[PDB]
């Protein structure tokens, strides 16, 4: 009751659907290393950590070893398109997981405490 | 099952309110309003002709449906409604009665660019599309079905524009395709993004077309930082950029403000310009003081909602001059609390509905005291308090304005104690 | 504190005056036992109206100019089930709430009508496509060729 | 009158209309495709309409009934005092024998027994106009000292004519029994030489009312108000505008209203709010002048028409206003309930249909008046309380009923005909409950006159074409209450009775002549005669014939449905009720 | 009040009129031009009601 | 005149307040040194003369001729000399005192009656017939309109003669 | 006869003070409000050289003399 309005009033709906896309991909990623097991999961039990977030960003965003989608990383501008998209969606995923964190703050999760300045440093590193 | 034309039997006053009460979720393939999802303990954890639909139809629509990639059930359900629902007669009757009532129904049509064509679009409040019609198509069957004599219906002039719906290069091509026809007098308003003093090229492209519309009202912005740059005047009009075209500033009727923190984070919410507005509306600014504004010339309606903080016009200080009494007398001794018969007509149960004394004040220094309250307004009438929070003073509404419910408080639980003067 | 409803069927329904306040036509007629004509609405539809007034006569009701408490007003699930009725007779319920100016019942039925209209299958929308005039058949052929690869 | 205008106008044109290369008359099927004999060829697209027996002439007919009931039931019956300048013999002074007979006939008990009767009876009208009655009792007391003086002060002459207007209003609501008991029936008919068998309801009560108006005039002509403008002129003109005089005389009252508006705008005073540095005298002056000016706007509106060249109301009650809503809703309630109807009437003469959003916003604020009149106090015995209560109750019901009339005519929303039937009977039942003592002069304000003017117009007019059961049941009470209107209206009452008769014979005219199909152009004498008579009254309103006499002694030069048309033109002629 | 009660709109003659009327449009436009002169040259607060509403020598008077 | 810092730091001829290139450089109250104590230079010549316009309408046009004062509680009505101001001066004015006046406007005032009524000889129809109409006592409303029409020109022909 | 005064910029003079009351008092004669309160009837309508030569020239050259 306390936060749910300004939880919703935090965002434009467009951003909320972006995040409902993004951290759902995060949760599916945790289940692909079965980090949370199994067709629904509570808001109270969810694993959130800085290295979990960052390792999601690794295994999905940057780690394009991935021999089905290996080979788009050479061009001065098309890969500059690729990683501009990556740094924008990096910030978007950061906002998604920040918002998911703040969701589970009121939704009773001991496993939702983030140290966002690590993620700042990650952002600043990719920025550099 | 459902009989459509049986619903088309019973007349237009009925048929209006149904579209007024099926807002945007005309389809079944619509997502949830996300507070049910919030107020829960469950997260959604999710075929081949629909894979062919993703194969073919969807790469047109990975500009908008890509926001909805959670729950691919809704995705594979979506494109089937994207065939036949968006030509159904109920939808066309909806646009008939809507352009009859000019946005009094569900509203805000929007110039998109899909089918690589620059047609129009309808979004819901979840910004989900349903219908993509071009202006030829829209003028063809639904405008001209009811374009008998009223030439303002031969006009179509109530359509938002929404940069930040789409890419800045699509803003560029969007105004290019706007240029090739007389669609300047077709749009209704323009929206803004930023999602220091450096206006974005989307907004620059917007401003450099903005005056040529000549049929423009209803402008809304969405960023407080953007608000600072474009209409929070700050004493700046002699600028190459950053100016928002005095001629089309005259042409508008009304200004909407989506979501901010403060208006006078600067010295003032200033509108030295912007003469001919009649209605400002505050949607999700965090903090307001009332007197943070320049209070432009005559903006009669001023509605607001979703506030964190209201100060007041702090008329309470000024009422301590005209009858010159004590604050504790002003609550205890100087409230008669007459609520004669019209007060109980509406509900307004949570706010304490007070009234000053017809005995202790005696028809002089009362109408004087009422005109003190009038002095805080400068010629406005409609107030309309929705979801609100945290005034810092007493609620003070003059009885002339309070009668006929020109003020209409909708939600009141973070607040009470209206002394109606 | 009691008025009489004399319908087109003329079935005299002596209801409470607090029932009569919801019908703003009849609440205006209170300024005019206490009979009035309803020459179109049948008295079973009127009895549905009266039973709704029995249920939500004591209920609290919005400003009727809203969005939140007007358009996103939640239904009564009791009056969902209470109005899980004929499609046809539901329209007579609508016309009754119109004719007697019973606005929250009008909106409550209206939203259930909005429920029943939305969510219908694109199968039947493809089928019940040009029942009414709605299009030139050239455009009908163009639409069917527009999705030709799957339809 | 006549077009096609049938039921269920379709969506898309057929092939025949594309061949036709004209406007798409998108009816069932077309008036143009039926004119080419290809009726079924435009039918054959999809969902072939319905029965071809829905009376398709009727929407066109009601569109022209708007033309009528604007230009006849306000303009044609009331607002054409078509008189002459040559055929009217001159009257140079002619009230030194006439108005001085009212100087003679007025008695002090005959003054004060009107005055004290009208105290609690009419204690909102002058209270809306001037306020206190005891200062006016003081003016009647000093008036017998201000009676036949020599130092006629201009101000005191306004005070003298003020109580003649007050006596006018006291005649306008006193019943005839107390009128014959307080006054005397006979010396009027002695002085006129007319009949002794003329108890005042038989014609001369309203004549004596107009004589008190005329003796207000005879002193106001001595006030030199064109060189001496003041507010009491406008106040007494409000009081005179309460009478039937604006309807019995539109043109003179137009010029007097013109001088009153010029008088007001001489002051150049607009706002009515006592600010910080204001005189309390000026404060109360503005508070009074508020209700004064809004009653002035109400007087501006009721005489408005083609004989009304100078307008006053420049504000809108919804959606370039002047002082709108900065005003306490006490008797501007009486204005705002009129300005509600005012904005309806910029769509009566013009067939452009207003947006229905606006009309439903009007439907929203309708109940605001309905339950702000309930937000007043209540006094059973103070007759001004229930008087003002029934006035505002009548006004909101009147605008309500006319609004549902507009709903049926312009768009035909759901059950709006039955809404017309319902509110008609509710208003007529309110008249029936005020067929009593203490409440017969709840039935004397011209609002009931102009309301029944619309009711007996349209209920008879819909009885013409639809012989309906409820319209017949209402038509019975129409014919009963048309005879049972009060005698305070007089000549326009008998004109209304002839109008009821002519509309009944117009129903018989529809009964005797079948409507001729000519493709989709229909023909009846009901069409053409009503086409003609409105234009006749407009040519009377074309006041060149009153200016052809002004530019010298100049003299200008300007079938089946030609016969019975021109038989009913003089059979039940409109010329009975022009004047 | 009087002159506008006669519904004087045009000040140039028209072909489908009464010649009394179409000539009276100029023969009262001269009245209109002197009426505009009295409307203008009496420019005062005591004169609130205005009439601006916008041969070869009488229109030329109201021109200057 | 250019202000102080316009004459001191030598900037553009800038009557802004205080300047458009001196307030920005930190001299707001330093550049307001532009225009009880006394002064007698021509600084009033911009500062005053527009107040003259307030004089020019309200005192010359309104105050000297149009501003009119009355006395409501003392002035007699028109019941005193009801017809006698009209009748005595209608009985004095004879046919010489009508047409000899009218021949001033016939010779001297051609634009006036063309600006109002067209011809003065067309009016001479009524003024000649007025001596068959002064003797009339039961007129019509039209004939009295002609009476008050020609007595207005009888009024006008007094003054300019 | 009078040296022109000011506060530094805003010029003050007996001519200046009298040119005020030329317009003020004559427009106060053009104020018909208290004539309307006369129309209200019983409601009563109530309403250096720079200091003294103003009183001289206003009383002697009486500006209300143009109301006859
Ligand atoms: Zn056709
Ligand atoms: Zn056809
Ligand atoms: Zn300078």
């Amino acid at each position: 009751e306390d936060r749910f309005q300004e939880l919703v009033d935090s965002l434009k709906p467009r951003t909320a659907h972006q995040y409902k896309t993004y951290y759902t991909k995060y949760i599916q990623w945790c289940q692909l290393n079965q980090i949370i097991p199994t067709n629904s999961v509570p808001y109270k039990d969810l694993p959130i950590s800085a290295e979990l977030i960052h390792w999601f960003l690794l295994d999905t965003l940057i780690t394009d070893d991935k021999p089905g989608e290996k080979r788009e990383e050479t061009e001065d501008l098309d890969e500059e398109e690729e990683n501009s998209f990556k740094i924008a969606t990096l910030k978007k995923i950061i906002g998604s997981l920040n918002f998911l964190s703040k969701l589970c703050k009121v939704h009773e999760n001991p496993n939702a405490n983030i140290d966002t300045k690590y993620l700042e440093s990650v952002t600043k590193l990719h920025t550099h | 099952s459902f009989n459509p034309v049986r619903f088309l039997e019973l007349p237009i006053d009925i048929r209006k309110e149904v579209y007024f009460h099926l807002d945007g979720n005309f389809c079944g393939a619509h997502p949830y309003p996300i507070d049910i999802l919030y107020k829960s303990n469950d997260v959604e954890l999710p075929s081949k002709r629909s894979k062919k639909l993703l194969r073919y139809m969807y790469p047109v629509f990975a500009t908008y449906l890509n926001i909805f990639e959670y729950s691919p059930q809704l995705i594979e359900k979506w494109l089937e409604y994207a065939f036949w629902l968006r030509y159904d007669c109920l939808v066309l009757d909806c646009f008939k009665v809507n352009h009859l009532y000019d946005g009094t129904l569900i509203d805000a049509l929007e110039w998109t660019y899909l089918d690589n064509e620059l047609r129009l679009a309808y979004f819901n409040k979840a910004s989900m599309l349903e219908v993509w019609y071009t202006f030829k198509e829209y003028k063809k069957w639904v405008i001209d079905s009811v374009a008998f004599d009223e030439l303002d219906l031969l006009n179509v002039s109530n359509i938002q524009f929404n940069i930040d719906n789409l890419t800045p290069q699509l803003v560029d091509k969007c105004l290019s395709i706007l240029e090739q026809k007389d669609l300047f007098a077709t749009i209704g308003e323009v929206q803004f993004g930023q999602d220091n003093q450096l206006t974005s090229i989307s907004v620059i492209r917007t401003i450099r077309s903005m005056e040529s519309m000549k049929s423009l009202r209803k402008i809304t912005v969405r960023g407080e930082k953007l608000y600072e740059l474009l209409i929070n005047f700050h004493g700046f009009r002699d600028n190459p950029g950053k100016t928002i075209s005095y001629i089309v500033k005259r042409r508008i009727n009304e200004i909407r403000l989506s979501r901010m923190n403060q208006i006078s984070r600067t010295g003032l919410a200033d509108f030295t310009r912007w003469d001919n507005l009649q209605k400002l509306v505050l949607s999700r600014v965090a903090y307001i003081d009332l007197n943070s504004i320049v209070f432009p010339k005559n903006f009669k309606s001023l509605t607001m909602k979703r506030v964190s903080k209201i100060k007041w016009w702090n008329i309470e200080e000024n009422i301590l001059k005209e009858l010159k009494v004590d604050k504790r007398t002003f609550k205890s001794l100087y409230i008669k609390e007459d609520d004669s018969k019209f007060t109980k007509f509406f509900n307004l149960r949570h706010t304490r509905i007070k009234e000053l004394d017809k005995s202790e004040i005696n028809q002089i220094t009362y109408l004087r005291c009422q005109a003190i309250v009038w002095l805080s307004f400068r010629t406005l009438n409609h107030i309309k308090l929705q979801n609100v929070s945290e005034v810092f003073n007493n609620i003070i509404v003059p009885r002339a304005l309070f009668d006929s419910k020109r003020v209409e408080i909708y939600r009141c639980e973070k607040i009470s104690q209206v002394l109606v003067i | 504190s009691n008025v009489v409803l004399v319908s087109g069927e003329g079935e005299r329904f002596t209801v409470d005056k607090k029932i009569a306040e919801r019908s703003l036509l009849l609440k205006n007629y209170l300024n005019d036992e206490i009979v009035m004509p309803v020459p179109n609405v049948r008295s079973s539809v009127l009895q549905k109206v009266i039973e709704w007034a029995e249920h939500h006569r004591d209920s609290n009701f919005p400003d009727e100019d809203d969005d939140d408490s007007r358009k996103s007003a939640p239904v009564d699930s009791w009056d969902r089930e209470f109005l899980k009725v004929d499609q046809e007779m539901l329209y007579e319920i609508i016309l009754a709430a119109n004719y007697l100016n019973i606005k929250p019942l009008l909106d409550a039925g209206c939203k259930v009508v909005a429920e029943m209209i939305r969510g219908r299958s694109p199968e039947e929308i493809r089928r019940t496509f040009n029942i009414v005039n709605d299009f030139t058949p050239e455009e009908e052929a163009a639409i069917r060729r527009e999705n030709e690869w799957a339809e | 009158m006549f077009n096609r205008t049938t039921q269920l106008k379709s969506k898309h044109p057929c092939s025949v209309c594309t061949r036709r290369k004209v406007k798409c008359d998108r009816m069932i099927p077309c008036g143009n495709c039926r004119k080419r004999g290809q009726d079924s060829e435009c039918m054959k697209s999809t969902k072939l309409i319905t029965a071809s027996s829905s009376k398709e002439y009727l929407p066109d007919l009601l569109l022209f009934w708007q033309n009528y009931e604007y230009w006849i039931t306000n303009i044609g019956l009331y607002k054409t005092k078509q008189r002459d300048l040559t055929r009217t013999p001159a009257n140079l002074d002619t009230d030194t024998e006439e108005c001085m007979f009212w100087m003679n006939y007025l008695q002090k008990d005959q003054s004060f027994q009107l005055m004290n009767f009208a105290m609690e009876n009419l204690g909102a009208l002058y209270f809306g106009s001037i306020g206190d009655i005891s200062e006016l009792y003081l003016r009647v007391e000093q008036y017998w000292d201000r009676r036949a003086d020599k130092n006629h002060s201009v101000d005191g002459k306004y005070w003298d004519a003020l109580i003649w207007s007050v006596f006018t209003m006291c005649i306008y609501y006193m019943p005839v029994e107390k009128l014959a008991e307080i006054f005397s029936v006979y010396p009027l008919h002695e002085y006129l030489g007319s009949n002794k068998r003329l108890n005042w309801e038989d014609g001369m009560q309203l004549v004596m009312c107009q004589n008190f108006a005329r003796c207000s005039l005879f002193q106001l002509k001595q006030c030199d108000f064109m060189a001496h403008p003041d507010i009491r002129l406008v106040q007494a003109y409000l009081i005179l505008a309460t009478t039937t005089f604006p309807y019995d005389e539109p043109l003179l009252a137009n010029s007097l209203l013109t001088q009153c508006i010029h008088t007001f705008k001489n002051f150049h005073v607009d706002d009515f709010r006592p600010l910080l540095n204001d005189d309390p005298v000026e404060s109360i002056a503005k508070v009074t002048l508020g209700r004064i000016f809004y009653r002035l706007c109400g007087c501006d509106y009721l005489q408005s028409g083609p004989r009304k060249p100078i307008a006053l109301h420049t504000e809108v009650s919804s959606l370039n206003v002047d002082v709108y809503r900065e005003e306490n809703s006490t008797e501007v309630l009486y204005w705002k309930i009129i300005s509600l109807d005012r904005d309806l009437d910029q769509y009566l003469n013009k067939s452009s249909k207003p947006p229905l959003k606006t009309l439903d916003a009007i439907r929203r604020e309708l109940d605001i008046f309905q339950y702000k009149v309930d937000s007043l106090e209540e006094d059973f015995r103070s007759n001004n309380s229930r008087f003002q209560k029934f006035i505002a109750l009548f006004q909101i019901s009147t605008v309500s009923w006319k609004l549902f009339k507009m709903y049926l005519i312009y768009y035909d929303t759901a059950d709006s005909l039955l809404k017309v039937i319902h509110y008609s009977k509710v208003i007529i039942s309110l008249i029936v409950n005020n067929f009593h003592a203490k409440s017969e002069f709840f039935n004397r304000h011209p609002m009931v006159m102009q309301t029944i003017t619309r009711v007996v117009s349209f209920i008879s007019f819909y009885q013409i074409f639809v012989e309906s059961a409820a319209v017949k049941q209402l038509l019975v009470d129409l014919t009963e209450l048309t005879a049972n209107l009060p005698t305070i209206f007089g000549s326009k009452l008998d004109k209304l009775v002839y109008l009821t008769e002519r509309l009944s014979k117009l129903k018989l005219l529809w009964d005797k002549v079948q409507l001729l199909d000519s493709g989709d152009s229909f023909y009846h004498p009901v069409f053409k005669i009503l086409q003609n008579d409105i234009k006749i009254i407009e040519l009377k309103n074309d006041e060149m014939f009153s200016l052809i006499k002004g530019l010298g002694s100049l003299v200008p030069l300007n079938s089946d449905f030609r016969t019975i048309v021109e038989e009913f033109q003089s059979e039940y002629n409109i010329s009975d009720i022009l004047s």
